[PDB]
């Protein structure tokens, strides 16, 4: 709750449990604005691409967040600890927080 | 000083024996104790279990240990198993320092 309150604390955690592992991540991002707010759309034509690279599509001003790697949560160590001593793991389930927001 | 657990108080030795037993005595009484057995001796089975305490590592290292692997190769025999004549052949010797705590 600001202006002079962190609305949130760093957490890196990576705590290992019996038959669980919680990997905590935290970065800091940085998001400009895209097409000066426009929904622009793309398409091949204005480059002119070969046949089997045509396309057609919308370009907007959003951004999206890609934790999409297992880097984003397993430092090197914890996924030697990993994959020594387990025969499978899955995921069960995410928790995911966007805090100390600064707009310059 | 050859490393291990110095005990006050070790293990107790479990000595075993076969109980003589004398062949034939002769008829007439004799002072001299026995010059003759009958030859024997004993086979059975002998289990020990020690229930081991363990310091699980409390580690914060970035980068992956240095740990025990076996040598990843196509290799004529397999180490620490038996032969084409089952000879039980342990290759080198093993410690116990791999983990890395700070001093």
């Amino acid at each position: 709750d600001g202006v002079g309150n962190a609305s949130g604390n760093w957490h890196c955690d990576s705590t290992w449990l019996g038959d669980r592992v919680i990997t905590t991540s935290t970065r800091t991002w940085a998001l400009p604005t895209y097409n000066n707010h426009l929904y622009k759309q793309i398409s091949s034509a204005s480059t002119g691409a070969s046949n089997d690279n045509h396309y057609f599509g919308y370009s907007t001003p959003w951004g999206y967040f890609d934790f999409n790697r297992f880097h984003c949560h397993f430092s090197p160590r914890d996924w030697q600890r990993l994959i020594n001593n387990n025969w499978g793991f899955r995921p069960k389930r995410l928790n995911f927080k966007l805090f100390n927001i600064q707009v310059k | 000083l050859m490393g291990g657990f110095g005990l006050k108080n070790p293990p107790p030795q479990i000595l075993i024996k076969n109980t003589p037993v004398p062949a034939n005595p002769p008829a007439e009484f004799s002072a001299t104790k026995f010059a003759s057995f009958i030859t024997q001796y004993s086979t059975g089975q002998v289990s020990v279990e020690i229930e081991w305490e363990l310091q699980k590592e409390n580690s914060k290292r970035w980068n992956p240990e240095v740990q025990y692997t076996s040598n990843y190769a196509k290799s004529a025999n397999v180490d620490f198993t038996v032969d084409n004549n089952g000879l039980y052949t342990e290759p080198r010797p093993i410690g116990t320092r791999y983990l890395t705590r700070p001093l």
